[PDB]
This record gives structure tokens, sequence and C-alpha cells, in this order.
């Protein structure tokens, strides 16, 4: 099963080196928009304001310390994500992006910053790291506390049933396309299913056909948050009996014949 | 009603204390921040050497200045494992609706952080600390 | 001495200076009017030793520091000069007002931008 996730984002901008008044704060629950704040005006309640939007103010101060002679627009984005997996193990990441590119990350295992190999990335990261060092801004404990906040909030959303993940079984339908030169195309469509992961395949006498002897739809969004896909193969009239469609989805498995 | 309604004038001013020399005085409490990192036991010993306890949080209104504090600091909050409940040095209970306690490291002590957070920390980890003395 | 003040009854006392922090965001002009309504002024930084508690302040907050471009340096609202070796001024937004941040930083901000603010009584 895919893990559950909580994502915090803080974004600030400069124009010609002047850091603008705005600071955008977002909270996404399993990729889904939840809380959006424009400065302290938060929309989905004292915790929404206090500390949380405050991260954007700290970010305005960080962007003021990034030396960049290139005029026009710059952007700084801070991204925090924690994950809770099926087995109760956790992930966490803490990333900073300048003009849309990663320049700094915090590694929970080493309790250390990691920078990218690029020399311009390392210069941005040392501007920021030296600022935070001077003014005691973002210590080891801060990074561990922010991780502990994220997981505790994810655990509260999960308990409350706000991100209640439901299984939605596919509808399966098999259709036959007309017998050009004595051959028919049999198509197996699975629609309205969640989650995304599905197995679908034609079988001849109960053995799965090779990938290359079948034609494959992508897995597309199918609305109300569900998916759809299909698989096809070309057989001889007379043979329809030998060919079945096999479907596995979250422990369901079913076999669908070619209809008469 | 400093007079009969609220107004700030020289006549409605008072002295705050008594407190140790050069501590923070606010609404009948004395505070000091120690920048030398110590474990919980040594932070407690240091405060008690000055006739003070570690920070006790009892009121968001009376201690609203705690909202402005940078960084993480030992306070006087300790775990009784027998019950699974938090109390202060003075044996009083943690009153509900004062602190959010956050599981950070497995441990029996808590760091104060703004706003009214307690981060569960290993009692042996060196940290800065806040001492508190009631004026009377 | 054991006694700090004199100060307003519900204000923070430290080395006989009187302080308060305001959470309601106001522009520089409205923050200064609000401090003066309480018999005070926006934070003036005059001593790293006497105001060492300013090291422990989270986030940024209006203080009483203003740019007059005509004379071409930073001064406090009361006309007194910024003493050298107290504040490092950092250009954040183009503007003529400054936010206080730890440790003894001033961030240049647009005077019209709403922000939290620190009041201090004019020193004895």
């Amino acid at each position: 099963m895919e893990p559950h996730s909580l994502r915090y984002d803080f974004t600030v901008l400069s124009w010609d080196g002047s850091v603008q008044s705005g600071f955008l704060t977002e909270v996404h629950l399993d990729g889904q928009p939840f809380i959006r704040c424009d400065r302290q005006k938060c929309r989905a309640w004292d915790r929404e304001t206090r500390d949380l939007t405050g991260n954007g103010k700290d970010l305005r101060m960080t962007l003021a310390h990034i030396k960049d002679q290139k005029e026009g627009l710059h952007s700084l984005q801070e991204i925090r994500v924690c994950e809770i997996h099926e087995d109760n193990s956790t992930r966490s990441s803490h990333h900073f992006y300048y003009d849309g590119e990663l320049f700094l990350s915090w590694n929970l295992e080493t309790k250390e910053f990691t920078m990218p190999q690029s020399s311009r990335a390392q210069t941005l990261a040392m501007n920021v790291r030296n600022f935070w060092k001077e003014d005691a801004m973002k210590t080891k404990t801060h990074f561990h506390a922010m991780r502990a906040d994220c997981l505790q909030e994810l655990r509260r959303y999960l308990k409350s049933g706000v991100i209640l993940r439901r299984t939605v079984p596919p509808m399966v339908n098999v259709t036959r396309s007309e017998a050009s030169e004595g051959n028919i195309t049999v198509t197996c469509r699975a629609s309205g299913f969640y989650p995304w992961n599905i197995t679908l395949s034609w079988r001849q006498d109960g053995v799965s056909l090779s990938h290359d002897t079948q034609q494959w739809g992508d897995v597309l969004p199918d609305g109300n948050g569900t998916y759809q896909t299909w698989v096809a193969t070309r057989i001889c009239q007379g043979e329809e009996q030998r060919f079945t469609c096999y479907m596995e989805h979250s422990g369901n498995h079913s076999t669908h014949p070619v209809p008469s | 009603s400093l007079f009969n309604q609220e107004v700030q004038i020289p006549l409605t001013e008072s002295y705050c204390g008594p407190c140790p020399k050069n501590w923070i005085c606010y609404k009948n409490n004395c505070y000091q921040f120690f920048d030398e990192s110590k474990n919980w036991y040594e932070s407690q010993a240091s405060c008690m050497s000055q006739n003070a306890s570690l920070l006790k949080v009892y009121s968001k209104e009376d201690q609203d200045l705690l909202k402005l504090v940078k960084s993480y600091h030992w306070m006087g909050l300790v775990h009784i494992p027998t019950n699974g409940s938090w109390q202060w040095e003075d044996g009083s209970i943690l009153s509900p609706n004062l602190l959010t306690i956050i599981e950070m490291q497995k441990g029996d002590c808590a760091l104060y952080a703004s706003s009214f957070k307690g981060y569960i920390e290993n009692c042996s980890t060196p940290n800065t600390y806040i001492c508190m003395q009631r004026t009377v």
C-alpha cells in the first residue's frame, strides 16, 4: 500500500534583490491541498497562524542573505515531508529550493546538511548555512523538532479519519472488435478502480500472453479520484474459448471470458 | 482598572520583584535563561543553587512572554512511567490546555519551545535551560 | 537590587527597562502610535549588555529605527543616532524602516508592511 504523507511548503520571492512582503504557507495531506496561508491569513486555527506561518518570516530573512547579482525574480522554497508506511516505519525529508532547484537538504541519519555537487549550489548553501550559524537560527534540535511536529500532525490527521483511503474495485468489461480477415481484437477494460496498482493481462489456456503480443492502455485518471486501463490482443475466430482476461486488484482476482 | 480603567502613566507604574539581581520580572515571576548547555539533572541543580526551580508553565496569560522565546530549553517537567503522566518538580500536575507535548526522542524530560510546546528529550542530553522563582 | 522598575504593572521588566511584545500586525507608523498610547516607544537598541535578553527573541518585529534619506543614515524615532557596533543592518525589502531580529540585527523593511512590534519605555 502507498504510505500516508504530510507536506509543509513555505515560499518567498525577491524582485531586484528586494524580498517582497508575501510569504505563502501550504499543508498537503497525501498530495491533497488542505491549508493555504497568504502571510497570516490562513484558509482551510491559532496553530495555523502561530509558529506555522512564522516559518515564512524566517524564510524572508534567509532570502535576504542569499547574494545574487542576476536582476529580476528569485524564489526560495522550504519543503518538509513526513511519511507513515503500512509497517509503521517513517520517512522524512527537509529541502530548500532556489529558483526551482535543490541547493540544501537535511539528512536525519547523519544529523548534517548535504549539498549538491554544483559550485553555484554550494555557494547558495554556504550563504544560508553561515547565516543560520551566526544567528543560531536552524540547529540540529530545530530539524529534529520540525520532524517530530510533522509526524505528530500526520498521526492526528490519520486518527481523525480526514484522509480515509477507501478501496474501489474495478468494473471489468470484455468486448470483441469485428473479424477483419477472420481475426478479432478482444479488449479487457478495468474502470473506476483505486488504488492505482492493478494487474490485467490476456491468458491463452490460463497462461499470460507476453507483453509484445498484447496492446496496452496507460492507467488514466477516471474521476472521483479513480483510474482506468485496458489490455487487448488479436486472436483467430473459433479460438475465443481459449482466451480470458485476468485481473488482480488489492487481493481481488477474477477471470473474464470473451462473451458469445 | 489600574485607576478604575486601564491607562499607562507614571502614577500607575510599580516595581516588579523581589527577584535575583538582573533576572526578568513579569507578573510576579522571576526568570533567567542560562546559555551553558547542561543535562536536566545539572540544569535543576543549577536553578536550585539560586533558590529557583526550572521553568514551570501554569498560565498562557501570566506567562505570555514565553511566546517570544527562540530555541529549545530545559523546563521542570518530568515523566512518571508508572502512570504515563507529566508533572512539575513541585509535584503539581501538568494542567490540560497549557502545553502540546511532542514525542521527539524517547526520554523522561521535556524542552520548552515557543509557543507553549514541550519536546520529549533524553534527560542526559546537554541543553540551555530557564530558571523561574515566584516573587512571593 | 531585588526590584526592577518602575514599569507598567503587566510589562516585562529587565535591568530597569520596561518592554512589551504586540502580536497584532501593524505598519511602522501605527506600531509607533500604539507604543506611544502606552506611554512608551518602539524598541530602541542602545546597549548589548543592558539589552542582552534581545538575543532570545524569535522572529522579526518593528523597532524605532528610521532612514531619513536627506541626511543619509539610520536614527531612532526620538532623533538620537544609531550608535556604531550595536546593530548589523541587512537589506531585506527596499524601505525606510527596520525590523529587530536576534542577535542585534536590523532588517530594512517597507514602512507600510504590517508586522509584530516591540515597545520599550524611553530609558530613565
